[PDB]
């Protein structure tokens, strides 16, 4: 059933892959095309955890659920704000694993202002992934969408395959983190 | 959040016009804007699409290089030239805004766009040469408590006409029936309203007759002879 | 241009019953529609946005479905109010363009109910103006298979008349028609009687309505 996106998020040697029940929240897969056209030629596949759980100590992430997904993925985790305040979060990770790895992220849409200032507190905000080939800085964007598959949000993923020895993770605010990895040989 | 559509009027055939569609409630330079007309009794046809900044603008193909669509963030209203009107083009034309997201719902996912704030609109009826204003005549009353009486307004070009009664006051019972288009080439219609015969001596009546294309504004009240 | 096909033209259901249309695509445009409903002189309204999901403000008998090349839209219980035209967008090509669907009007079946007739003599005001008019209204009523004759002193007038009904009410879905007969003034001070049959399947016998031009 469920898609190549909703598998990879979580709503065998073959060269053959098989309108289902995909993506719990709206949004898109940033390179969809290109990620599926990898996993065609697949000579291994696994999953290993990476970025820790619990590792966000001033960041909550059991709040993290939306009534339009029946919760959240299960590989990825939504951050939302502890107290009143939203630190920078600085969170980088160096490959340890031989086989390549595959990581990916999310950024999420708020609503409206409103919104915006009641998740994530702080007003401006950005998300910047760096790694050893790529270099990119997304600013989300806040705008009254009609609503689909129960909610009005939108969340935006991306993914990269990552090289043996660092992905490094900066974000102020609305920004989808990864909790798993997928390690492809 | 609400959007108004003004320019419409008689335009002779080969002639020129301009829609001015200004926009209130929402932050008008984040969101796309669409025109979309509609023939008199027909169905709804796409006109033309204009980006957040305008700088990206597409056409309905039928209508490409006919008249050209700007807009300006800054007073917070889009525009709409129009140039060489043919007589297809005589319909009334909506202003509406929409977001345009890229969602991936399926197998594999384009562009999903939905309009979701939609405009009056202005009739821009385009025909030959004529304007004609409204001859508004009054109609005396006569069932079981029941009674009616309503204005006509006869020989006028072209569409459309706005009867109010009694300011906007009442409006429960009311019947404005559609134009009739005569012999001689002018529109005609007459609207009815029906109420109670013991309040039909005491409280006045008076219909409001508006014809935008003509400048003329009658008001004249129902007398019971 | 992508090519958008809805069908049928024409609906008529009695109050209670479930609607169905369908809007389909000479392209595979994905789940990529919206569904609108104009009201008879207003303007269009936002109900499905891309097939299943709804919009804020739909009542819970809209419902779309449909994937890939061919859709349809169902309503759970037509009320009287539902009484529309309900239009298909694309949206596949919305960068480039969008094609909406000849609509599916959706009209009302109820049951027959009498005719209230009026008659209107012309006004004095247009006595001056040179030409003379005299109406015959209708109010509430269905079907619209009324038919209206003008008869003046016992003499059927024909060719001298023009009709216009109006759409179908959202409340009670009854329908309303005028006959709008017009004549010269040197014709209508010739005569002194004029009046209105109405002959309608609501009414058992034909009603009349004369009056005289006098008093
Ligand atoms: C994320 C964080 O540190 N929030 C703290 C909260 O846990 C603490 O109970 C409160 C009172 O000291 O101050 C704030």
């Amino acid at each position: 059933d469920c898609s190549v996106a909703g598998w990879l998020l979580g709503n065998e040697w073959s060269y053959i892959v098989e309108p289902v029940n995909d993506l719990c929240y709206p949004g898109d897969f940033n390179d969809y095309e290109e990620l599926k056209h990898l996993l065609s030629r697949i000579n291994h596949f696994e999953k290993i955890q990476i970025i820790p759980k619990s590792s966000w100590s001033s960041h909550e992430a059991s709040l993290g659920v939306s009534s339009a997904c029946p919760s959240f993925f299960r590989n990825v985790v939504w951050l939302i704000k502890k107290n009143s305040t939203y630190p920078t979060i600085k969170r980088s990770y160096n490959n340890t694993n031989q086989e390549d790895l595959l990581v990916l992220w999310g950024i999420h849409h708020p609503n409206d202002a409103a919104e915006q200032t009641k998740l994530y507190q702080n007003p401006t905000t950005y998300i910047s992934v760096g790694t050893s080939t790529l270099n990119q800085r997304l600013v989300p964007r806040i705008a009254t969408r009609s609503k689909v598959n129960g909610q009005s949000g939108r969340m935006e993923f991306f993914w990269t395959i990552l090289k043996p020895n660092a992905i490094n993770f900066e974000s102020n605010g609305n920004f989808i983190a990864p909790e798993y990895a997928y390690k492809i040989v | 959040v609400q959007l108004v559509e003004s320019g419409g009027g008689l335009v002779q055939p080969g002639g020129s016009l301009r829609l001015s569609c200004a926009a209130s409630g929402f932050t008008f330079s984040t969101y796309w804007m669409t025109w979309v007309r509609q023939a008199p009794g027909k169905g709804l046809e796409w006109v033309a699409n204009i980006n957040q900044d305008g700088g990206e603008k597409y056409f309905v193909d039928s209508v490409k290089g006919r008249f050209t669509i700007s807009r300006d963030n800054a007073k917070n209203s889009l525009f709409l030239q129009m140039n060489t009107l043919r007589a297809e083009d005589t319909a009334v034309y909506y202003c509406a805004r929409g977001f345009l997201e890229r969602l991936l719902l399926g197998r594999q996912g384009a562009y999903y766009y939905g309009m979701d704030v939609w405009g009056q609109g202005t009739t821009v009826t385009v025909s030959s040469a004529s304007t004609k204003g409204p001859s508004v005549f009054p109609l005396a009353p006569s069932s079981g408590g029941t009674a009616a009486l309503g204005c006509l307004v006869k020989d006028y070009f072209p569409e459309p006409v706005t009867v109010s009664w009694n300011s906007g006051a009442l409006t429960s019972g009311v019947h404005t029936f559609p134009a009739v288009l005569q012999s001689s080439g002018l529109y005609s219609l007459s609207s009815v309203v029906t109420v109670p015969s013991s309040s039909l001596g005491t409280q006045t009546y008076i219909c409001n007759v508006n014809h935008k294309p003509s400048n003329t504004k009658v008001d004249k009240k129902v007398e019971p002879k | 241009d992508i090519q958008m096909t809805q069908s049928p033209s024409s609906l008529s259901a009695s109050v209670g019953d479930r609607v169905s249309m369908t809007c389909r695509a000479s392209q595979i445009i994905s789940s990529s529609l919206n569904w609108y409903q104009q009201k008879p002189g207003k303007a269009p309204k936002l109900l499905i946005y891309a097939a299943s999901n709804l919009q804020s403000g739909v009542p819970s008998r809209f419902s779309g479905s449909g994937s890939g090349t061919d859709f349809t839209l169902t309503i759970s219980s037509l009320q009287p109010e539902d009484f529309a035209t309900y239009y298909c967008q694309q949206s596949y090509s919305t960068p480039p363009e969008l094609t909406f669907g000849g609509g599916t009007k959706v009209e009302i079946k109820r049951t027959v109910a009498a005719p209230s007739v009026f008659i209107f003599p012309p006004s004095d005001e247009q006595l001056k103006s040179g030409t003379a008019s005299v109406v015959c209204l209708l109010n509430n009523f269905y079907p619209r298979e009324a038919k209206v004759q003008w008869k003046v002193d016992n003499a059927l007038q024909s060719g001298n008349s023009q009709e216009s009904v109006t759409e179908q009410d959202s409340k009670d879905s009854t329908y309303s028609l005028s006959s709008t007969l017009t004549l010269s003034k040197a014709d209508y001070e010739k005569h002194k009687v004029y009046a209105c049959e109405v002959t309608h399947q609501g009414l058992s016998s034909p009603v009349t309505k004369s009056f005289n031009r006098g008093e």
